[PDB]
Parts: structure tokens; C-alpha cells; sequence
């Protein structure tokens, strides 16, 4: 087999971590009398990576 | 309803057997013709979609609200309008003028009483050529047609 | 064999009035036999759980039943829920009353509930009658709200008595509730599933449904712009349709209540609400270059509404509401008033309290022509 949608240099090598989050994630959220969806960004890596 | 009277001459001296005729012709002339039912009444079948009787109305007696999103009152002309993707009919008011013209009424006028006049013509030739091969000419037509184009 | 016989024996549907009998009798007896323990934590997701057990010590040991019309809470109560004939009578304790609103019979309700079903025992040799209440479902934390109008009849009887609370999501993604309703209703067979009998639950078995009113969400159902609680012509609190024959099988004299038309169809269902032909949407929908859209919506809103801090990308202030009939000057002073000369809107209509708003009027969008 040949790996597809590799970017980067075939030799790449990268520090790969496993964690366990301990920061509940949620669909939808219920509020001032309706019901609006969960919104996770790109720019909440710190969030994820405090809450481990 | 159709009401008509066809008359048709024939002339066939071909011989001998039906089957594979080897000498004669046969020369047949019809005409098929309905009473001219426009000319006596007085109906004018151009107009006839210009009339508050041949266009689109509520036949209910209950207000219903069209794809406008309005008010259909018992007895106002209607019309079609496409709101968004789907359509529907739209309450034009007492305005017929401004109505759709109902097709299927002005048809049924039209079309009441069977009102044409039909001709078919029809040539057959047979010949003997050389020894037992003979040659057969065919020439058919056929017109339909009306009293009165409107 | 290849033949396919329909042989239905589900015929019997035991009568409405015998079973809610047994019903009753076996929730009194079980409310006279038996206590509460009620935890109090108060941020914990354990905040207002309730524990069933039987009562050994009639001494110092209060019964459910003993928390009658008190005028402090606990505070067991009844409501008279009249359906399929019967007048059926539910009964529901409440803890502690939420310190919020409160949602309709037909609105979204976002709570925790643990529910159990009581079922009668027979008396065995060594072992004598009693009753046993068997777990069906919990959901200890909730996350989508539930619509009270496709529920069972008797949550949508319950939970209109009681309030909501506030919510405050913690740093680690958890949301803490408090000051909110909780409390147990004990709701019938008939009430909540009749012979149905298809889920854990046995068919013909009482219900025990012990629930946190944790939030509420307004729903529209007719799609008419106007919510469900807005919808309620009077201040019961309550919305009901009188068109299926199952649970009503003769129309109540307290129909017309909720139906502005009396056309059969509640507001809350329906899209004209006032039989003038002008749907509801249509009549709310702010007109082309009118001097008072207040909003960045389309459809007037029934009240004037303010922004969602929650929602910080989109402005919900609309300072003008539904308004009533034009109460202005007419376009030109002659002719009387009419879809040629059109009354204009002051601007007192869209905020006076107690007007007739056009969606309740028949005679407001004119006549056309
Ligand atoms: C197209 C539709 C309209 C068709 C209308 C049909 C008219 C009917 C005619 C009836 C016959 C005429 C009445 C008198 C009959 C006695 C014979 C004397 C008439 C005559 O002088 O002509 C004879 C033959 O032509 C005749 O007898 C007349 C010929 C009639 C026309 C022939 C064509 C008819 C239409 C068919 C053609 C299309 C094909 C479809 C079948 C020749 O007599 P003679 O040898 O002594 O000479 C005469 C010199 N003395
Ligand atoms: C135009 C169509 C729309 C309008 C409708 C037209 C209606 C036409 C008139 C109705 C037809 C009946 C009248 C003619 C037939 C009577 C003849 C009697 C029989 C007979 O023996 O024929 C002899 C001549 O025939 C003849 O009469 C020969 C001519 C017959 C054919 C002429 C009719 C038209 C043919 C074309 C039709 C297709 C049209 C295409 C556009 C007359 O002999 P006798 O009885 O005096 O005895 C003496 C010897 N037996
Ligand atoms: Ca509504
Ligand atoms: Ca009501
Ligand atoms: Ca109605
Ligand atoms: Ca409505
Ligand atoms: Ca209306
Ligand atoms: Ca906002
Ligand atoms: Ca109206």
C-alpha cells in the first residue's frame, strides 16, 4: 500500500501524544429560550490542552 | 360530439387477384365534411379568452389563503404565481382582466361540436415489366383542416 | 404457510375508567406505605434526588401522602386531568419550586428525570402482596430538550407546574444547575402508556417519574411566527386541541378557550388564528418601507425582544411588536378607510399593552378591491 493525503516529506517523523480530555463536549446547548448548537474553533487548542 | 357526412369515389380495374395484382389501378377520392356550425352562431372564438367566463376562479365558499400567503375570498379571480421554489394560484380580486385564462374551458367551447373537413386522395398503379416482375406506384395524401382558423 | 392471517387480539383495551381505578389505588396505597429521603447537594449534579423506601417505623416516618395541600414545601398536589372520557386525577410532588419560567403543556423542557413503573405483586406462598417499583430509564445528564407535546400526558400536565433555573457552565466544559424544580409525579396508565406494553415498561403499569426542570424551550409548532406560549388566549397556561377523538371522544364545553376562529383548530395549530383568510406569517411579516422595522428580522415579533448576549455575532433587538389595527391618519382625508387609502401606523401600535394585533383581527388587512 501507498499512504494518501500525506503532506510534507515522506521521511517526516512527529512527537505523537494520546491524552486523555477532560473537557466535556456538547452538541447543542439550551438558551434564553432556544435551543443553539456548540461551536468548537481552531483557536481552542489551549483549552483542550490545559483540561488534560 | 361529431356529426359528419363522407362521400367517396373509387375507380379500381386491377386484375386478377387481389393478393398480387398484375395489371390495373385503382384511384380513390374522399371528403369527410362537418355542418359549419361557425358561421350560424354567433360566437367569437378569438375572444373567448378575453371574458370573465374563461378565466381561472374560486368555485369555494370557504377563505382559503393562496401560495402569496393572502386572502382567497369565495368567488375572486385567481392567478399563478411561483413563490420560491414551488407554485401556486394568487388572488387577483375582482380584477379578471388580470386573471389566467382557464384553457380548459375555452377548448371545450372550441371543441364542443367536431367542426373539420378531411380529403384523402389515393393513387395505386401495377404494371408488368419483364416476364412475371411487375412494378407498383403509390401515391397517397391526406389534409385536414376548419371552417374557421380562430 | 404462504396464507397471511390478521388476527389481532389487542381487541381487549381494558376500560379506561376500571384501569385508571387500579391506578389510583395502587398509587394511594403507594403513597401511604411509603417515605422520601431527598439529598441536598447543592452545585452537584445530585442536588434534588429522591429515594423511595417502604415505611417500618409509622412512628416517626411522614408518608408521601401525609405531604397533602401543606403550605410548605414538599407540597404533594392533584391536578385534574379530564381525557378519554374520564376525569383523570394526577398526583405530583413538588420539592422545591425553580426560581424562573415556567413552560407550556406544549413547549421543550431540558431536565433530568429517573423514572419507574409500579407494578403489583401477587401474593406468593411465603411472601404476601405488596408492590415493587422497577427501573425503565434515567438520563442523568440531559442534552437535548424534550418536546412536551409528542411526550405522555402527564408529563405535559406536570411539568407546567413547575419553574426552570439557572445554568453556568464550569472552566472544564461541565454545566452547573441550581434553584431549580424538582419533584416526582405519579402519573397513571392511562396517562402515560396504555397497553402499549412494547418497552421495558409492562402494559397497564403506573409510572413514577422522579424530574429536574433544569431549562426550558419555547417552541412554535404551526410555524406561524407566533411561539406556543404566545399563543395562549388565556392565562391558564395550558394549550390544548380538541381534535382527536381517541383522547376526546366529545368535544369539552371549555373548547373555544385556546381558538380565536372557533374553526376546531387551536392558534398554537393553526395559521390563519383569526378565519380572515391572511395567514399568520403573512401578517406579522414587516411590510416593504414601513417607518418602524426595529429589527433586522422579516416577521414582527409578538413583544419587543433584546440581543442574546449568547449569540454574539447576530443582534435580536426588536424594539416593535406584532402591532394592532392602524390607529394613524389616512392617506388622503377624504373616502372612508379602505384598501384604496390605507390608515398609517402612529407608532403606539406596535407598543400599546393589551391591543388586538392583526394576527387576532379579521377585518385589519382589508378586503382586496
Ligand atoms: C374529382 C371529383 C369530382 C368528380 C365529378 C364527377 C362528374 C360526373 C360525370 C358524369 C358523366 C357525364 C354525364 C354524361 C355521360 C355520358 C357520356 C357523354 C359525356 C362525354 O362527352 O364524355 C365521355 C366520357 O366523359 C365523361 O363521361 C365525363 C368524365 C367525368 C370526369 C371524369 C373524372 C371523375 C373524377 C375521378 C378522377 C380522380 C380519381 C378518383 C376516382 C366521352 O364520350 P365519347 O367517348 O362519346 O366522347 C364525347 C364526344 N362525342
Ligand atoms: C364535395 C364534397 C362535399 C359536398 C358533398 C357533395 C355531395 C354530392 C352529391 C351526393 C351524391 C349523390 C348524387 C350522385 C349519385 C347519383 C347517381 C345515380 C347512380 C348512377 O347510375 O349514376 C349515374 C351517374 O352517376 C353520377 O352521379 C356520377 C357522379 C357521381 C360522383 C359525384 C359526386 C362527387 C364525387 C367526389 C367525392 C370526393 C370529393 C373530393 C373533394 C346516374 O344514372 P341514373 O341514376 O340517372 O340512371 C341512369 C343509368 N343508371
Ligand atoms: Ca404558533
Ligand atoms: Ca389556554
Ligand atoms: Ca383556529
Ligand atoms: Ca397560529
Ligand atoms: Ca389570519
Ligand atoms: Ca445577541
Ligand atoms: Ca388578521
Amino acid at each position: 500500500y501507498e499512504l494518501d493525503s500525506i503532506y510534507g516529506p515522506a521521511n517526516g517523523k512527529l512527537k505523537l501524544s494520546v491524552y486523555e480530555s477532560g473537557y466535556q463536549m456538547r452538541s447543542s446547548f439550551p438558551s434564553n429560550g432556544t435551543e443553539l448548537p456548540q461551536y468548537y474553533y481552531t483557536s481552542q487548542n489551549s483549552t483542550f490542552d490545559q483540561a488534560k | 360530439r361529431n356529426l359528419a357526412y363522407t362521400i367517396g369515389l373509387s375507380r379500381s380495374n386491377k386484375g386478377v387477384n387481389p393478393i398480387f395484382p398484375t395489371y390495373g389501378s385503382e384511384f380513390s377520392i374522399s371528403a369527410k365534411v362537418t355542418p359549419p356550425y361557425s358561421l350560424f352562431n354567433n360566437i367569437n372564438y378569438g375572444d373567448l379568452q378575453n371574458q370573465k367566463e374563461y378565466k381561472t376562479q374560486y368555485t369555494g365558499t370557504t377563505t382559503t389563503t393562496g401560495i402569496d400567503g393572502q386572502a382567497i375570498n369565495p368567488g375572486d379571480y385567481t392567478k399563478t404565481e411561483t413563490v420560491n421554489g414551488q407554485s401556486g394560484t394568487v388572488s387577483v380580486g375582482s380584477d379578471y382582466k388580470s386573471a389566467d385564462t382557464d384553457v380548459g374551458k375555452v377548448d371545450q367551447k372550441k371543441y364542443n361540436w367536431l367542426e373539420y373537413y378531411k380529403v384523402k386522395f389515393k393513387a395505386d398503379w401495377y404494371t408488368k415489366i419483364y416476364g412475371k416482375l411487375v412494378l407498383r406506384t403509390l401515391t397517397e395524401f391526406g389534409f385536414l383542416g376548419a371552417y374557421d382558423q380562430s | 404457510c404462504n396464507k397471511k392471517d390478521d388476527d389481532e387480539e389487542i381487541v381487549p383495551l381494558r376500560d379506561y375508567q376500571e384501569q385508571y381505578n387500579t391506578d389510583n389505588a395502587n398509587i394511594e396505597e403507594y403513597l401511604n406505605t411509603y417515605f422520601i429521603t431527598v439529598t441536598d447537594a447543592p452545585g452537584e449534579q445530585t442536588d434534588q434526588d429522591v429515594t423511595f423506601t417502604k415505611i417500618t417505623d409509622p412512628s416517626t416516618q411522614p408518608s408521601i401522602m401525609s405531604y397533602l395541600n401543606s403550605p410548605t414545601f414538599p407540597k404533594l398536589l392533584k391536578r385534574e386531568v379530564p381525557m378519554h372520557g374520564i376525569v383523570y386525577q394526577m398526583y405530583y410532588l413538588v420539592l422545591r419550586e425553580g426560581t424562573g419560567t415556567s413552560p407550556m403543556n406544549t413547549d421543550g423542557a431540558f431536565t433530568s428525570y429517573r423514572g419507574e413503573y409500579l407494578t403489583r405483586v401477587a401474593k406468593t406462598d411465603t411472601e404476601a402482596e405488596h408492590l415493587s417499583t422497577t427501573f425503565f430509564e434515567q438520563v442523568l445528564f440531559p442534552t437535548k430538550a424534550l418536546d412536551l407535546y409528542g411526550t405522555i400526558i402527564g408529563w405535559s400536565e406536570a411539568f407546567p407546574q413547575f419553574k426552570t433555573g439557572t445554568a453556568t457552565m464550569k472552566p472544564d466544559g461541565s454545566m452547573k444547575y441550581e434553584n431549580f424544580g424538582a419533584g416526582v409525579l405519579f402519573i397513571p396508565s392511562g396517562l402515560g402508556y396504555y397497553g402499549s406494553g412494547a418497552s421495558a415498561i409492562p402494559a397497564y403499569s403506573p409510572l413514577i417519574f422522579s424530574i429536574k426542570l433544569y431549562d426550558l424551550t419555547r417552541l412554535d409548532h404551526d410555524l406561524d411566527g407566533v411561539f406556543d406560549f404566545e399563543e395562549d388566549i388565556n392565562g391558564d397556561g395550558y394549550v390544548y386541541d380538541f381534535r382527536n377523538t381517541t383522547e376526546y371522544p366529545t368535544p369539552p364545553a371549555n373548547q373555544y378557550d385556546d381558538d380565536t376562529d372557533k374553526d376546531g383548530i387551536a392558534d398554537f395549530l393553526d395559521s390563519d388564528d383569526d378565519g380572515d383568510g391572511y395567514s399568520t406569517l403573512f401578517e406579522i411579516t414587516k411590510p416593504t418601507g414601513t417607518e418602524f422595522l426595529g429589527g433586522l428580522s422579516k416577521y414582527y415579533p409578538y413583544n419587543p425582544v433584546s440581543d442574546n448576549p449568547a449569540t454574539p455575532n447576530y443582534d435580536e433587538t426588536e424594539k416593535y411588536g406584532i402591532p394592532r389595527r392602524p390607529t394613524g391618519e389616512l392617506t388622503n382625508p377624504n373616502l372612508p378607510e379602505s384598501i384604496n387609502n390605507p390608515r398609517k401606523f402612529i407608532e403606539d401600535d406596535y407598543l400599546a399593552a393589551g391591543r388586538k394585533r392583526i394576527h387576532l383581527d379579521n377585518t385589519y388587512p382589508y378586503k382586496k378591491n
